[PDB]
């Protein structure tokens, strides 16, 4: 994406908001260029806060 | 109101833009049919059984590097060669060639293995070492020729590694034509720039 | 007035296109075989693509004669550089479209108002079919109209160094073609491939039927990977040429993804913007009626 | 030596054919080819 | 875009002429310049050409 | 050394240049000599290139490091803000008349 940087990296169901819509209203714009990716994918979880104390 | 006449200024603008270009143009056709390709003073060590003069194990120096293929490389956005290091694999320095274009290769430390030493014969890929006390610390080798005791030593080019189609001429024909001329200086070349004007 | 037996005029010694290297002239299957490539890690995927507009242009009245194959090429593969032409008499063309028309389309590549005497020409039925949908190129730089010279260029790349263990799953690794070459080479095979004959091909697409469409296709896939492929190197980021001991290779930056500006500046074929809109709007067509 | 030489000796011997050494011109100072579009001076067919 | 490459200063329909010119240049017959002559005595003659 | 590295940097623009060779053109026709081996320096070689001249882009590298020096000596009040810039019209047309 750092070689890349000119298309928006949808997450599977994050484009599927905007199919929902577009069949709802046609004639509507978008942007065109679109990359749609599943691997993210998971891992370690760790911890913070910035109260006080 | 008076408006002025667009013609009289136009007429300035192609008049004072004319006269630039005849200007520089005898001086950038030299630096051309030059620049060719020059310079840095690099050493192939013969391996084996002497059966050769020309090996293809050659290195230079990190002060060499410093100031002619450093610049270059810099001109032609490209990601520096990797090290060699030690224990790097003999598809490490091919992984590394295929995005930099020119057949180079940084340093040495711990003794690279007999697999990649072989390796650097044939592709030519010339390895700048930071030292130059001794050279045959640094190889695991067969023992054929390596002792320091000689290498023949010449001088490379700019016009062989690193062409470009633009900004470094590479026509044969021409570098036929430049391998002729009697070795010039700033002076020759400067009084070049200067008959070519009268 | 030469006639097709569904065979087409490209089952045809008339006209057959070359190209000249290796010191003798060779098939453009033969010369494909020395493009060799990695990958780079881009993900250029199949989109999809849109259908042309209907609406064909006018033929605006025209006493005289244009050389409508000319400008085909010489804007396509015009090596030489070739200033705006986003306006011309680029759409003469439609005036074949229509049923009984006089006009007929010569061989070597010109548009007759009236047939004359001793001028060889195309089946006035099957260039009827190739203007329906050919015509509507003239129409290429008017807004509202013009197709989009980005997405396209993903199907391009996945034609000419698309390995089929790919194309049947629609996506592909963003490759780095580079083969082995000689002196002008790029520039070279431009000013080759121009006189080619392009409309001895065309005809062909949009009238041979089910049964010799599908050999057409087998035996010109490839002519048609050699004009897809110096289409391309107008467009790529670079050019620059690794050299080995002796031999020097042509890397080709990245084909199948579109940047706005030739590599080649002097080294290789140069595009202007009045043609990035044009090759868009001939990729677009054509790929319907291949594809 | 001697490259510049397109042809040689034009006279005919006394009583022989061709006068030994005896050069005739060249296939190519005598072919006009016509112009491609892109392209310019191309030679002919041959087949 | 014009500050990628230089082109060596030179015009860019002026660099096309450069290319048909640098074969002018290198054809063989054009270079009629010979090094080395070997010194022999065999006093024979017939002129011929070479 | 040890914490200084900025220093022991340019303490090398010091460096001797050329090479060392055993003069033999005296020792073969024997001229007295009062150390037991006759040696001498240079001391800066030839041309060895067409076009390269090293021992001028040696040159070049030291106005290159030494530049950055003058171009960093961080002064105040003004007067040496003037002078820290026209002293580069010095510092590079020297280089130029080395050449």
């Amino acid at each position: 994406m750092y070689n890349d940087s000119r298309t928006l990296y949808m997450t599977q169901r994050h484009q599927e908001l905007l199919l929902a819509q577009i069949t709802a209203d046609p004639n509507i714009l978008l942007y065109p260029y679109t990359y749609i990716f599943t691997t993210i994918p998971t891992s370690m979880n760790y911890i913070s806060n910035t109260g006080q104390g | 109101i008076v408006y002025p006449d667009p013609s009289t200024t136009l007429s300035q603008s192609l008049s004072v833009a004319q006269v630039l270009s005849k200007l520089t143009l005898p001086d950038a056709f030299i630096n051309m049919i030059l620049s060719g390709g020059d310079s840095v003073v690099m050493r192939t060590y013969q391996t084996e059984a002497d059966d050769d003069l020309d090996e293809g194990i050659r290195m230079t120096t990190y002060d060499q590097y410093l100031s002619h293929i450093r610049e270059r490389l810099h001109i032609t956005n490209v990601p520096d060669p990797i090290y060699i290091t030690g224990a790097s694999t003999p598809d490490q320095i091919a992984a590394s060639v295929q995005a930099t274009h020119v057949a180079v290769v940084l340093y040495q430390s711990g003794v690279i293995n007999g697999s990649a030493s072989t390796y650097l014969r044939e592709n030519e890929v010339l390895v700048v070492m930071p030292d130059y006390y001794d050279v045959v610390s640094r190889f695991a080798n067969a023992n054929l020729q390596m002792n320091n005791n000689r290498y023949h030593e010449s001088v490379l080019e700019i016009a062989d590694i690193f062409d470009q189609a633009d900004f470094i001429q590479t026509s044969d024909a021409v570098r036929q034509l430049r391998a002729l001329m009697p070795t010039l200086s700033t002076s020759q070349i400067r009084h070049a720039i200067e008959r070519i004007a009268q | 007035m030469l006639q097709q037996p569904t065979g087409g005029y490209t089952t045809l010694e008339q006209f057959a296109f070359t190209i000249r290297n290796d010191g003798t002239n060779a098939t453009p299957t033969q010369f494909l075989q020395l493009l060799s490539y990695e990958a780079t890690e881009n993900e250029l995927v199949k989109k999809t693509i849109p259908t042309p507009e209907t609406h064909l242009p006018s033929a605006r009245n025209v006493p005289g004669n244009v050389y409508i194959e000319d400008a085909i090429t010489q804007a396509l593969f015009g090596i030489s550089a070739q200033n705006v032409n986003a306006h011309g008499y680029f759409s003469r063309l439609s005036a074949l479209a229509l049923p009984n028309t006089s006009a007929r389309l010569g061989l070597d590549g010109v548009i007759y108002n009236s047939e004359t005497i001793n001028i060889p020409f195309y089946d006035p039925a099957a260039v009827a079919n190739f203007a329906a949908t050919y015509a509507k190129l003239g129409n290429a730089s008017t807004p509202r109209y013009r197709a989009d010279m980005i997405d396209i260029y993903a199907h391009v790349g996945l034609e000419l160094a698309g390995t089929d263990a790919e194309r049947a799953a629609g996506v592909m690794p963003v490759k780095r073609a580079k083969f082995d070459s000689w002196e002008g080479s790029l520039i070279s095979l431009s000013r080759d491939v121009v006189n080619w004959k392009i409309l001895a091909f065309l005809i062909d697409l949009c009238s041979l039927e089910g049964e010799a469409l599908r050999a057409f296709k087998t035996r010109n896939r490839d002519v048609f990977r050699m004009m897809l492929f110096i289409m391309s190197t107008a467009v790529a980021a670079n050019v620059v040429n690794r050299k080995v001991t002796k031999r020097v290779d042509r890397v080709l930056e990245y084909i199948g993804v579109n940047s706005m500006r030739t590599a080649g500046r002097t080294a290789t074929i140069t595009y202007d913007l009045s043609r990035h809109e044009f090759a868009a709007k001939f990729l677009q067509l054509t790929f319907t009626r291949w594809n | 030596i001697s490259v510049a030489r397109s042809m040689r000796a034009i006279v005919n011997h006394n009583e022989v054919d061709r006068p030994r050494g005896a050069v005739a011109p060249s296939s190519y100072e005598m072919d006009t080819g016509t112009l491609s579009r892109n392209g310019d001076l191309l030679y002919s067919p041959v087949a | 875009e014009a500050f990628r490459w230089s082109r060596y200063f030179l015009d860019e329909l002026r660099l096309r002429r450069l290319s048909v010119g640098l074969r002018l240049i290198t054809n063989p017959r054009i270079a009629r310049r010979f090094d080395g002559v070997r010194i022999m005595y065999l006093t024979d003659d017939d002129p011929d050409p070479d | 050394l040890a914490g200084a590295n900025t220093i022991i940097a340019i303490m090398r623009l010091f460096t001797p240049q050329g090479f060392l060779r055993t003069d033999d053109l005296a020792i073969a026709a024997n001229f007295p000599r009062a150390s037991r081996n006759p040696q001498t320096y240079i001391p800066y070689t030839n041309q060895r290139g067409t076009v390269t001249n090293e021992f001028a882009s040696r040159f070049r590298t030291i106005v290159a490091t030494l530049a950055n020096v003058v171009n960093e000596r961080a002064v105040q009040d003004d007067m040496q803000k003037a002078t820290r810039s026209c002293t580069k019209q010095w510092l590079r047309h020297l280089e130029t008349q080395f050449d």
